[PDB]
């Protein structure tokens, strides 16, 4: 199972 | 915004049809539909995602659903059976996220043989006893909402035009007035306890308010009694000094 | 930047037996960047029914792919793999040696 | 195949005390939820447990997941009346959208009555010489209110009110009958009540 | 053991030829089980192992949505790295990331991993303790801070210690038939003369699972490390692997030579030699 999206926005590099 | 549902209630007869609306919590894209019967755990109807019915539970074709491009949904139930009476609930979640699933307030469906079964409540309040006041220095107002069908009511206490929660206690379940029949009307009691000194001030106003979820303006009515529409039935009382 | 040239391996799944159905593989690995053109040739002509694995990388971050096809080895038929990368001035063709 | 069973179906508890309710499930859990439902209300989310050894605590509630035992437990600490509701357990398996729900565990948190003053009082309708209503109040939480033999007599179950400001809690039961035969003194007969209960007049 | 789960993400920018492509693949051990390619008509996570097909509708929606969201975020990440390095709008770049878990006793995490590379060079890694990072350079330090600020290591740790390790055992249970059976190498030594004076000895190892293997040529019980040709372990396409070790030997001296095979499927190590 891949890591689930956080409740908020996904943090970039 | 959180999970929303519309309508509040529906009172139908067999063979009729209904549609119910749900809007997911902002950020949620998938919606769940559950049927909950009296003293029962929710039962899965279907899940909609990307406007498609993703999975279905043990529900027939008369249970049909829709999902709009804005993630909002609809649950249509046709050829209504007396057994379809339930709390129809919607839950939403954000796909590929943290697994939270929130529910809407639910739509209370009642499928009855005939609309003649629908009755609004009679509300009455009863004033504190001299004895209670003298013996406890406390005062209890009792409010009775009687003779209503269906069991869709919201009782609230209003002291000085403001809703109170403190010192209140409403029955969690109504009484069947005719415990023997299936179309029995209900009775419900509530208590509001105040200090004797508060009841003793006649400038203090008490109102018990019962919201009934009854018939729509659109429902046909043929009975020689007021159409039992959604309405508020209240009973008021001023404090006494004695 | 870091530009790594692909290492090529041309082989069969099972030991090659003339007249017997098998699989012809070309394993392109050790490359970087990801863009690669890979072809399997039967007597110099490209095999049309050619499938490949999904893009993945090794511990050193270099990519690897598998290009494969159903095939029947014969005594006369020559099989090869033709590969093109940015690191290559022109395509690199490797003949399939059945003993390797 | 995925079956969810909660236990007990109902739990009687004293405020201030600690209790544990259980959720057993039969097949591999993808998700295990704990929901709360108040009477005539919808489902409030409490917890989602996703993997073995997960423990989540929110206020007086703590949920743990044991995937080896295929059990989840909900701990209620320093129980307060407000925690009284039906607590549900829902499980999802096989990466299906369909959650199987437990039949729920009704939590009845009873108050500890410091100075029981059991009494039956008569209340009058502000409006008329109706109906009128009898009130059983101030008794300890271990008093069980029973339904009447008479079908024309109506008795509500015991209810807890909280005079939050005064830090005071009390139990009450309400009785009424249209029949003029009915009287306050006979109302709570058929129920086992204290005997020091006060009957004014 | 140890069993493992790894997800491999490849984000590649391509100026003028469209928006960055995102590829994700999933592995349990050495078996790929999923794929996602943003270049498809309607990108959908696809099953790549038989044992993953059983998963219900939710698994597909979840995987697709994670990958579709990561695609957008990887476009953004690529623009950031371009900027950190003051890079041309014309050049094509690649962010790679490998993350996953090693299964320890009691089904608990034995080891967590999360690593990233810019254009094939180590960029940012999550440390063995799962709370810290090692930035390869100054640009990676900007990332390090973005992540420390967003408490990313704690989020990633929760996944590795929980969801990841739970989902790995599951997959291992569903596919115990193949994932839990180690296929030993089928081995033989071939002889190929080179001249009147020399001959090639090739030690073959075919059809083994998983890929980890050691093929060693030994002359008189002494490692031929110096002159042994070794091919990269290569896939046979049936989910198994192939490898050969070759050495040029003096003609008539072939019996001094021995091949050593170390594999997980092999109860004891193999001592192999040419039997004409
Ligand atoms: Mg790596
Ligand atoms: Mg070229
Ligand atoms: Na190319």
């Amino acid at each position: 199972l891949p890591e689930p999206l956080p409740q908020g926005q996904l943090t970039a590099y | 915004a959180g999970v929303t549902q519309s309508p509040t209630h529906l009172i139908k007869t067999r063979g009729q049809q209904v549609t119910l609306r749900c809007s997911p919590k902002s950020g949620h894209d998938t919606v769940s539909w559950y049927q909950q019967a009296l003293g029962q755990g929710p039962q899965f109807i279907f899940q909609y995602y990307e406007e498609e019915e993703r999975q279905r539970g043990n529900f027939p074709d008369r249970f049909s659903g829709h999902q709009f491009p804005n993630y909002s949904s609809e649950l249509n139930v046709n050829a209504l059976l007396l057994g379809d009476s339930a709390l129809y609930l919607c839950a939403s979640s954000r796909t590929g996220s943290t697994y939270e699933q929130y529910f809407g307030p639910g739509t209370r469906l009642t499928v009855t043989e005939d609309l003649k079964n629908v009755f609004p409540p009679e509300v009455a309040v009863f004033e504190p006893s001299e004895a209670e006041i003298s013996h406890t220095q406390k005062a209890t107002l009792v409010c009775l909402a009687t003779g209503f069908y269906p069991d869709h009511v919201e009782l609230s206490w209003w002291v000085n035009g403001k809703e109170v929660h403190s010192g209140v206690c409403t029955d969690p379940q109504p009484l069947k007035e005719q415990p023997a029949l299936n179309d029995s009307r209900y009775a419900l009691s509530s208590r509001l306890r105040v200090s004797a000194t508060f009841w003793q001030n006649p400038r203090n106003h008490f109102r018990c308010q019962v919201q009934f979820y009854g018939l729509s303006e659109n429902d046909e009515w043929t009975q020689d009694r007021a159409k039992p529409v959604t309405q508020i039935v209240s009973a008021e009382a001023w404090g006494r000094a004695d | 930047m870091i530009q790594r040239t692909p290492k090529i391996q041309v082989y069969s799944r099972h030991p090659a037996e003339n007249g017997k159905s098998n699989f012809l593989n070309c394993y392109v690995s050790g490359f970087h960047p990801s863009d690669i053109e890979v072809d399997l040739l039967k007597n110099g002509e490209r095999i049309e029914k050619v499938e490949h694995s999904d893009l993945s990388f090794s511990k050193d971050w270099s990519f690897y792919l598998l290009y494969y096809t159903e095939f029947t080895p014969t005594e006369k038929d020559e099989y090869a793999c033709r590969v093109n990368h940015v690191t290559l001035s022109q395509p690199k063709i490797v003949k399939w040696d059945r003993d390797m | 195949e995925l079956k969810v069973e909660q236990n007990p179906l109902f739990l009687s508890m004293q405020e201030g005390k600690n209790y544990t309710i259980y959720c057993n499930y039969s097949t591999t859990s993808d998700r295990l939820y704990w929901y709360r439902q108040d009477p005539g209300k919808s489902l409030e989310s409490l917890f989602v447990l996703l993997s073995n050894g997960a423990v989540k605590q929110e206020g007086r509630l703590m949920a743990s997941l044991d995937t080896k035992a295929r059990l989840s437990t909900l701990h209620i600490t320093a129980a307060v009346h407000d925690l009284s509701a039906t607590y549900f357990c829902a499980v999802g398996g096989g990466s299906n959208y369909q959650l199987i729900w437990g039949a729920g565990t009704k939590l009845i948190i009873k108050p500890n009555i410091q100075n029981p003053d059991p009494a039956v009082y008569q209340l009058r309708d502000s409006k008329s010489s109706d109906k009128s209503v009898c009130l059983f109040t101030d008794f300890d939480s271990q008093t069980n209110v029973s339904q009447s033999k008479d079908s024309d007599v109506y008795i509500t179950d015991k209810c807890v009110l909280d005079m939050r400001s005064m830090d005071f809690k009390s139990n009450s039961a309400v009785a009424w009958s249209n029949k003029s035969d009915f009287a306050c003194a006979n109302a709570f007969n058929n129920s086992i009540i204290p005997e020091d209960t006060f009957f004014p007049s | 053991g140890s069993h493992s789960m790894r997800y491999f993400y490849t984000a590649m920018s391509r100026p003028g030829r469209g928006e960055p492509r995102f590829i994700a693949v999933g592995y349990v051990d050495d078996t790929q089980f999923v794929r996602f390619d943003s270049d498809a008509a309607s990108p959908r996570t696809e099953p790549r192992a038989p044992w993953i097909e059983q998963e219900g509708p939710e698994y597909w929606d979840r995987n697709t949505q994670i990958f579709k969201t990561n695609t957008q975020t990887y476009r953004e990440s690529l623009r950031n790295l371009r900027g950190y390095y003051n890079q041309s709008e014309a050049g094509s770049h690649i962010i790679q990331r490998m993350y996953g878990c090693d299964l320890g006793p009691d089904g608990r995490l034995l080891r967590g991993h999360d690593q990233s590379a810019y254009d094939g060079k180590d960029y940012i890694a999550l440390n063995e303790d799962l709370s810290s990072w090692t930035a390869a350079d100054t640009a990676a330090q900007i990332t390090q801070r973005k992540w420390e600020a967003a408490r990313v290591a704690e989020q990633r740790r929760a996944y590795l210690e929980g969801l990841c390790v739970e989902w790995l055992r599951r997959y291992l249970e569903n596919g115990k038939e193949t994932l839990q059976r180690a296929d030993p190498p089928k081995t033989h030594v071939t002889h190929h003369p080179v001249s009147d004076h020399e001959a090639t000895l090739r030690c073959w190892a075919l059809g083994f699972y998983p890929a980890e293997i050691t093929l060693t040529w030994q002359r008189d019980g002494e490692d031929q490390t110096q002159d042994t040709e070794l091919v990269e372990t290569r896939p046979a396409g049936d989910r198994t692997f192939q490898k050969w070790a070759a050495v040029v030997v003096p003609s008539g001296e072939e019996q001094r030579y021995t091949c050593h095979v170390q594999h997980e499927g092999l109860p004891k190590p193999l001592t192999l030699r040419w039997e004409p």
